[PDB]
């Protein structure tokens, strides 16, 4: 007969009306057979968990030791392939402990026994399957009914009860294995004993059914209440006092309190599981009566509800107008009623939102919003086809109930029609063409009289929920579902982007920023959280609340009464409840109202209906409640659950503010008819929940136990098979690893579950062979094998990846380490190339091969479903869409794209994505693989899928048992896997493929520690340096170091990305023109537009990683094949593996380059599409046709980068202190290359920046912000400007800057950058000369195309050469020039004696310890013919600081970098240790005249090798052009310095007038420059100057003695003529400085 | 020439007529708003009467244009 | 020339239609008044329910 | 000045504007009669209740 | 003379105000039909009580 018991998992509620009907007077033939086999002691069907809990099997019944050995081998192979071999012992000992422990093994064996019984009985043509023994239990299956018996007690139940027991066993097996693997890899140890104690405690509860499921429902909020009760610091909590767990189950209370005592995070992990225990049987009479009561109950009068709806209309209007003014810069079309306020009128005329309308929203009762858009009454095919089952008409209610139950209950027959009067699904309504005219279908909703045949809704209970009285969703008529689609689409698209509260939640960046600010603020003491839960949310909404906003929405979209028919529609709709064997009465073909099974008319639509409107209403009354008490708040809405963030006020504390907020929310929730219970709502400062994620103290709680124990439906759109089970298991592990679960935990658990899933379905011949099991787990779907979690690189990385090099590396590791030959790999893979190339498989999956996929379950997919719908379609919308073969067009376009001369599959797929045929095949894919299309595809030949499952099983057993080998893969499992993957792609496709092969990162880089590293490892290395010794504390505590027609738009953007990198082909332009014509754009031209993985993010804040791989790969503009996010994630995974295996990180470590053939120079190459494209376009698939309205690059990019950096500095000075520590910029400045900035000429950029700053002409406070944040080392853009200006070639090449550099005196490199960027405000003197270089056309270059010009800036320019300057060299006997070395502010003599020593000892190599001062090291680097090899010991911070000081490039040329990083100890002649052989030491000499022809007086006598060697007889040699070590900005000539004296006097006097800027540090700069003046002034220099400063008559008078009383005293000390340049600059013709001197500068000259 | 132009000129006249039709439009929008406030109460009362009975859904808005 | 400009303008008809616009304004005002009265009637209906 | 005379042409527009104002006036009188009938109906509410 | 004659005539402004009075006539028709639809519901409410 028909197929029986067609489910293999629980997908339905557990109902017991059929069992009660069977036990009390049934005459059906199988009910008599079921009743004949029960015992005298027969339990009720709700007590099924009492009987299944007593099931026990004999110990060790299944021989699974080969599985344990295989699992250890697989994990050893993966860990060896990743080259992290210190985690190796940790992972296989976790798996060995799990499968040898008796309780976990017993649960696993119970799971295998349950799944084999499910496999034996499901999808069978046999009505009665006989005695099936499960330990002490014997099971008998009589169609839908199951009888279970142990000794003398029996239970008659349904098949769903048995599936619930099987799912409980499955979830517990998952939970125990996941608990063992998580306990192995975590600082707290094993918690398996607590899990076994929890299972035993819950299994020991002997209470009635409802009390049991009350405890199981209340287990999670009680534990959250315990954590909140112990760990709230600023708010009180009474949440734990609601629940009756302390008085009902004391042992469970004791267990939860001791888990609270050990670890609250463990309590929140353990308490969150809810489906590893059994499921309720729904009490349908009481729950059905209660729902039908709650849909028609009034808590508030209609007259109050309509007034409060008017009140909510006011705030809806206010928020919508605020959003429209913020986005469109203008007021919407409004009508102002009589009595409107004058402020509204003036703000309407001025186009502005005043910041006083937020507290006065009652003024918006007179502002009627007019038409803003129009209602789109044509849904797309995405929402139409899926996710719901429907009812055609109200004459089809008789097919949801049994005829025998109607005869027994009421005494008459059902008069059921033969046919089902139309479709039962959305897709069948498409094929029969009832959805051809959507506006004619929705016209009754416009007129407000929906037809009589559309007013029915069936309430269906939901599955796998712990409510004993049930929760019901709605199954509705087709017309109301189309109404829901149109209304939800209209509110989601047109209204909610203007509503700010919903718009911050819809945007990912604003939500991310809000959650990060909430994470930082809760621990300090501000921003507490209120959680509100509405238990009766969907039932509580009433027509009178919704009607005014629905009237406004109907006026906004020019649709008559469309939004107002949903409010009054439930008053006319018949409601019945889907319960077979409990049918409603029929009087004249219609249901009869009884209050239990039927209701003629209610006051609410149901659950899920009107979801978007209700969120708006709830948010409106919450904004009213919070704005009446003056709080700063943020609402995160999740429908019935609402999370409110309240920030602290200065006047009040958090408790009083929390009580006021709770009272306001209760008041305005009660006025809407949605009464909040005090038992269901809470406040906290330590716990919150968003997005099904739970945060404790700002850190997300691990979700390994909840996610890995979840049972999925599997076998999607298909018959049951092994491939779908392996695929859904692999997808579950991938989803877990993406959702903040450890990669190792999910990987080990997935390997274990993969072997158990094989053990259920495979014979003992396969399963007792260890090597076959290991290979079969390591083959994977990349080379034609089964879906395995072991071959996914997406577990450990977040971006797009290539599986094939990783796969070949795994098989190489398998052959080399494990005793598995290549012949066995040839046996398992069975590589079979296709005879002809199928290019459509390449355009869908670029990384694939042309091989046969033999284990894939076969539905014909491409042609059979197209033929079926094009034959059986009885109306339009299918005939127009499928008038031509879509697959033949797709293959024709694929052959057109396969004519690319360098065949690039990524660009091939990208160009295929811009086609109509891709959209058509997507709609066919939704017709094949989606929800509720399983019904049609499985129902056509509903019997044949049962035989197809057996045929597929026999096929896969015969395929795995076959011993013949396939294609020999020995050339592709030796050597480099990058080249092996490329050669396999060329072998299998027939042509070379460019751009899809990404090298494996563990082959490309190998990790090492610095304690034994040599010099050759440091040539191409990535260095990681920790700031502290890292342990398991630092894995959780953060550290110091930082972390439709829219296709047409894409059709141009990719086009621009083609045109700017200079690919030009007639055929490609023809093809994209055909795409533009098929999508309706007939216009000829339009030119318009760190971070890691989340599991190593906290650990990455303790490490500094940099790119010093430039000795072979980053010294050139040629790009290579390195994906840096993967490499940094891999290095952080090395750190994580060292910590989690019991080690510490106390030294820097490295990633060295190992495989030289994985580093391929990428060929930036044009592609030419050879043959003429034969695609011709479609034009019949896009139903909504879009309308036509709807210089060298270097200079344009220069001006655009200048204005972008200027506005970035502007939004930095407007940013607050918490915002400037973030790296966010205005237009995404961070992800830009460094090389193209070196190619870019920066003189144009500096003039563009300067002219944008002088064009802003900012107010005084913002200019004070500019000068303050640039004189300090703050701001991300200042770091960006430093990172650009790291090389001095860009410094010397700037032709303004070499002129400007005599003027400015810079203490540091960043000081020079700050003076360069903020000089036009303080000095217009050089602006008068270089303001002439302005061009208005380059200013008009837009920002949005700037990145496109960034693609052009990389190739045109060139990088400069860099030059080595000179310092004093000394040696032999000569003339004394001036002996100038570090006379600015540093001990020059320390450099002098060391230069004299190193020159007379004639050393060729010098070794410098990091204890030596950096400027002495700068002088020792600027000496020629010397190699400085520093002692870094693996830490590049000293060399980088030494490099940042210098301005020539001799530090980057005379230092041997691999030998410097590979040096730890004394190996030569050194400066820096205290005493030893070959150590230069400094000894203080108190009195010596230092009789030397060169230098005048000695302070330090240099000693070496416990000896003094005479440095008194040497002298100098000639000098040449100097570096900025000698500081030529203040050289011998004074007229540049007098210009600086002219400027700094003008600098301070202008900055006194600047508001918000107190001139102490800028005055200190003025003090240093006037100390340089005081060297030469010739009047006595006071060490302390009282130095009164103040403005008189808009003229700043500043001098030592107070000229007037209003001057302010500034204390300046430490002035002395210490540099020797005092004697040098003393010149002839005194009074020349007095010529052209300001009188104030003369007053500072002659001191008092 | 000027006299024929000054009897032909009606800039002030056409501006007065256009402004008066704008007054008519504003008064009509006010009447439409008050009529909608009437419709809310009568439709909610009829729907409140309809619950529990077999009363038809009567039309509230006339027809879509064209 | 003169007779064409005489043909293309009708000033007296402009004055008549302006007076008729004023009549339309008066009728609009009395309809607003009777809407206000039946507003009051429907409101006192809905209050007593 | 023939083309400027054709762009001077207002004789059809004022006549059809008079037709539009006339049909608006008749529409308002019919709606006012409907308003009177509606008030006569809605006064029966408190007669019944 | 010519620019004064430009100031005499705008056919487009008269056409805009003609369409502007026709849309007001359409609004009158919609309100009349909707108010009769209200009349049917209040008639059934008289029949109910
Ligand atoms: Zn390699
Ligand atoms: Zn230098």
């Amino acid at each position: 007969a028909g197929i029986n018991r067609t489910d293999q998992s629980l997908k339905n509620p557990l109902l017991g009306t059929e069992v009660s009907f069977c036990l009390k007077s049934s005459s059906l033939p199988h009910h008599v057979r079921a009743l004949g086999q029960i015992k005298a002691r027969n339990l009720a069907s709700c007590d099924y968990y009492l009987l299944f809990r007593q099931v026990v099997l004999p110990p060790e019944v299944y021989p699974i030791g080969v599985l344990i050995r295989a699992a250890e081998a697989i994990l050893t192979v993966i860990v060896s392939a990743w080259k992290l071999e210190h985690m190796t012992k940790t992972l296989y000992s976790s798996v060995r402990y799990a499968l040898t422990n008796p309780r976990v093994r017993a649960q696993l064996e119970l799971h295998i026994a349950y799944q084999r019984i499910v496999g034996q009985v499901s999808y069978s043509r046999e009505a009665d399957i006989g005695p099936k023994r499960l330990g002490n239990m014997s099971l008998q299956f009589v169609q839908s009914l199951v009888i279970a018996t142990i000794d003398t007690t029996s239970c008659l139940m349904t098949y769903n009860h048995f599936l619930a027991a099987a799912d409980t066993a499955k979830s517990r097996c998952h939970l125990l294995i996941a608990s063992v693997v998580q306990g192995a890899l975590w600082e707290q140890g094993s918690f398996l004993d607590h899990i076994i104690n929890l299972i035993d405690t819950i299994d020991s509860i002997n209470l009635p059914h409802d009390d049991y499921f009350t405890i199981i429902k209340s287990i999670s909020p009680y534990s959250q209440g315990l954590v909140m009760g112990r760990h709230n610091v600023s708010v009180s909590s009474d949440f734990a006092s609601v629940f009756t767990i302390p008085e009902s189950c004391p042992q469970l209370d004791s267990l939860l309190k001791k888990l609270l005592q050990l670890d609250p995070v463990l309590l929140l992990m353990v308490s969150s599981v809810q489906k590893s225990w059994y499921f309720p049987e729904i009490r349908m009479v009481d729950g059905s009566r209660e729902q039908l009561h709650k849909m028609r109950v009034e808590l508030e009068t209609p007259q109050a509800l309509l007034s409060y709806g008017h009140t909510l209309l006011s705030i809806f209007r206010a928020e919508f107008i605020k959003g429209y003014v913020s986005k469109n810069a203008k007021w919407p079309p409004v009508h102002l009623l009589p009595g409107c306020d004058k402020s509204i009128k003036n703000a309407r005329e001025l186009g502005r939102w005043s910041p006083a309308f937020d507290r006065r929203w009652q003024l918006f009762a007179k502002v009627v919003i007019l038409r803003i858009a129009d209602l789109d009454m044509d849904p797309d095919f995405n929402d139409i086809v899926s996710d719901k089952a429907i009812i055609s008409s109200r004459r089809d209610w008789v097919f949801e109930y049994n005829a025998a139950a109607f005869w027994k209950k009421y005494g008459e027959r059902l008069e059921r029609p033969p046919a089902r009067s139309g479709p039962s699904r959305l897709v069948n309504a498409l094929i029969d063409g009832r959805l051809d005219n959507i506006p004619a279908l929705l016209e009754p909703f416009y007129r407000g009289a929906v037809e009589f045949e559309d007013r029915l809704t069936v309430l269906v209970p939901k599955e796998k929920e712990l409510k004993v009285k049930g929760r019901f969703f709605s199954k509705q008529t087709l017309a109301i579902r189309i109404y829901q689609v149109v209304a939800e689409a209209a509110l989601k698209n047109e209204v909610m982007p203007y509503l700010k509260t919903h718009s911050m939640t819809m945007s990912s960046t604003a939500l991310t920023h809000l959650l990060n600010r909430l994470s930082h603020t809760i621990t300090k003491g501000d921003s507490f959280v209120i959680n509100l839960d509405y238990s009766s949310w969907c039932n509580g909404f009433r027509p009178e609340l919704q009607a005014p906003i629905c009237r406004q929405l109907d006026q906004m979209f020019n649709c008559g009464y469309f939004f107002r028919t949903g409010c009054t529609l439930p008053c006319f709709t018949t409601f019945i409840i889907q319960d077979r064997f409990n049918p409603p009465y029929s009087f004249r073909g219609e249901p009869v109202e009884d209050g239990v099974t039927c209701a003629v008319g209610t006051k609410t639509m149901g659950e899920g209906m009107r979801q978007k409107l209700w969120t708006i209403l709830t948010s409106c009354w919450e904004i009213i409640a919070l704005r009446e008490i003056n709080v700063t708040f943020n609402i995160l809405g999740q429908g019935d659950n609402q999370t409110i963030i309240i920030h602290k006020s200065a006047s009040q504390n958090n408790q009083l503010l929390a009580e006021r907020a709770l009272g306001a929310l209760y008041k305005h929730a009660r006025l809407a008819g949605h009464n909040l219970k005090v038992e269901e709502c809470w406040v906290s400062d330590c716990l919150y929940e968003y997005g099904k994620k739970l945060f404790f103290r700002g850190v997300p709680v691990p979700g390994c136990l909840k996610q890995l124990s979840r049972v999925t439906d599997s076998t999607g759109e298909l018959f049951p098979n092994l491939y779908s089970k392996l695929a859904c298991l692999t997808s579950s592990c991938l989803s877990a690893a993406m959702a903040d679960t450890s990669p190792w935990v999910a990987l080990a658990t997935g390997v274990c579950l993969y072997l158990i899933e094989l053990y259920v379905e495979l014979p003992p011949a396969i399963m007792q062979d260890e090597s076959l099991l290991t290979t079969l787990c390591l083959v994977g779907p990349s080379i034609g094998g089964l879906p395995t979690p072991a071959t996914l690189p997406s577990v450990f990385f977040r971006g797009m990846s290539d599986p094939l090099p990783f796969q070949l590396a795994l098989l190489q590791t398998l052959i080399k380490t494990t005793g598995v030959t290549c012949s066995l790999v040839n046996r398992v893979v069975k590589l079979r190339i296709a005879p002809y190339p199928d290019w459509l498989s390449l355009v869908t999956d670029p990384t694939s091969l042309n091989i046969a996929q033999v284990y894939r379950p076969e539905r014909q997919i491409r042609r059979w479903i197209e033929e079926a719908i094009a034959t059986s379609s009885h109306s339009s919308r299918i005939a127009t869409f499928f008038q031509q073969p879509l697959t033949e067009m797709a293959q024709l376009l694929a052959r057109d794209l396969s004519t690319m001369m360098p065949l690039r599959p990524r660009d091939m797929s990208a160009l295929f994505a811009l086609s109509n045929v891709a959209y058509g095949l997507s709609i066919i894919d939704l017709f094949q693989k989606s929800s509720t299309v399983v019904s049609a595809s499985q129902a056509v030949h509903i019997e044949d899928v049962a035989l197809e499952s057996v045929r597929y099983k026999e096929s896969i057993i015969q395929g795995l048992l076959d011993t013949t080998e396939g294609y020999n893969m020995q050339p592709y499992l030796e050597g480099c896997t990058y080249l092996a993957a490329k050669q396999l792609r060329r072998l299998t496709w027939g042509r070379d493929l460019v751009g899809v092969t990404m090298p494996f990162v563990a082959e490309q880089f190998h990790p090492h520690s610095s304690v034994g590293a040599k010099a050759e490892l440091y040539l191409d290395a990535i260095i990681y340096c920790p700031q502290e010794t890292l342990r398991s504390h630092h894995l959780t505590t953060r550290g110091d170091q930082p972390l439709a027609a829219n296709l047409v738009k894409d059709t141009l953007v990719l086009h621009q990305w083609y045109k700017v990198r200079k690919v030009t082909d007639p055929h490609l332009n023809t093809l994209m023109a055909r795409f533009l014509l098929e999508k309706g754009y007939t216009s000829d031209a339009r030119p318009s537009i760190q971070g890691l993985t989340g599991y190593v993010n906290i650990l990455s804040t303790w490490l500094r990683f940099s790119s010093d791989y430039l000795h072979s790969f980053s010294k050139s503009s040629d790009d290579y094949t390195i994906h840096f996010q993967h490499v940094f994630t891999y290095g952080c995974l090395y750190a994580d593996s060292v910590i989690r295996s019991g080690g510490v990180i106390s030294t820097p470590y490295l990633l060295s380059a190992s495989c030289k053939t994985c580093f391929e120079k990428i060929d930036s190459e044009e592609f030419v599409l050879a043959c003429e494209p034969q695609y011709r376009g479609a034009e019949w698939l896009i139903t909504k046709p879009v309308t036509v309205p709807e210089f060298d690059p270097c200079v344009s990019a220069s001006y655009c980068l200048g204005i972008l950096i200027g506005k970035s500095f502007l939004v930095d000075i407007r940013a607050s202190g918490q915002d400037i520590m973030e790296q966010r910029t205005w237009a995404n400045l961070e992800r830009f290359s460094i090389s193209d900035m070196q190619k870019l000429p920066w003189s144009i950029v500096i003039r563009s920046l300067w002219r944008f700053l002088i064009g802003a002409r900012l107010l005084q406070f913002e200019k004070a912000g500019l000068i303050r944040m640039l004189y300090a080392a703050t701001g991300p853009t200042f770091s960006f400007l430093m990172k650009v200006f790291q090389d001095s070639a860009l410094l010397m090449d700037c032709a303004p800057l070499d002129r400007l550099s005599p003027r400015i005196n810079f203490h540091s490199r960043g000081d020079l950058v700050a003076k360069l960027v903020l000089l036009p405000f303080i000095n217009p003197g050089i602006v008068e000369i270089e303001v002439s270089g302005i061009n208005s056309k380059y200013h008009a270059v837009s920002e949005a195309n700037m990145d496109l010009y960034i693609a052009a800036a990389k190739s045109v320019g060139v990088k400069p050469t860099q030059f080595v300057e000179e310092t004093n060299d000394f040696t032999a006997r000569g003339h004394h020039h001036g002996c100038y070395s570090l006379s600015w502010s540093k001990s020059r003599n320390q450099s002098q004696v060391l230069k004299m020593v190193v020159r007379k000892l004639k050393l060729c190599v010098l070794y410098i310890y990091p204890t030596v001062d950096p400027a002495v090291a700068l002088d020792l680097c600027h000496l020629p013919a010397l190699t400085i090899i520093l002692v870094l010991g693996g830490d590049p911070a000293y060399y980088e600081r030494l490099l940042e000081m210098d301005l020539c490039g001799a530090v980057s040329s005379r230092v041997d970098i691999p030998h410097s990083l590979a040096a730890r100890t004394h190996k030569g002649f050194t400066i820096g240790p205290d005493t030893g052989p070959g150590v230069i030491r400094l000894d203080k000499l108190e009195s010596v005249c230092y009789a030397h022809p060169c230098l005048e007086e000695l302070e330090f006598n240099a000693y070496l090798d416990s000896e003094l060697v005479d440095i008194s007889d040497m002298c100098c040699l000639p000098l040449a052009t100097p570096c900025k070590a000698l500081f030529r900005p203040i050289y011998r000539s004074l007229q540049s310095f007098r210009l600086a004296l002219m400027d700094n006097y003008s600098f301070v006097m202008d900055l006194i007038l600047i508001r918000g800027l107190d001139i102490r540090p800028h005055l200190e700069e003025f003090d240093e420059l006037l100390v340089v003046g005081q060297h030469i002034l010739g009047q006595p220099v006071l060490v302390e100057v009282v130095y009164y400063v103040g403005v008189v008559g808009k003229r700043p008078v500043l001098a030592r003695h107070p000229w007037s009383a209003d001057l302010k005293r500034i204390t300046v000390g430490g002035r002395a003529p210490c540099p020797s340049a005092a004697r040098l600059r003393d010149e002839d013709c005194q009074g020349s400085l007095l010529v052209g001197l300001p009188a104030g500068l003369t007053q500072l000259l002659i001191i008092d | 020439t000027i006299q024929t132009a000054q009897r032909c000129d009606h800039s002030d006249s056409i501006r007065i007529l256009g402004e008066n039709i704008k007054i008519l439009d504003r008064s009509m929008k006010t009447m439409m708003e008050t009529m909608k406030l009437m419709m809310e109460k009568v439709d909610l009362l009829y729907a409140s009467t309809a619950v529990g009975t077999s009363a038809p859904m009567l039309p509230s808005h006339p027809a879509p244009p064209r």
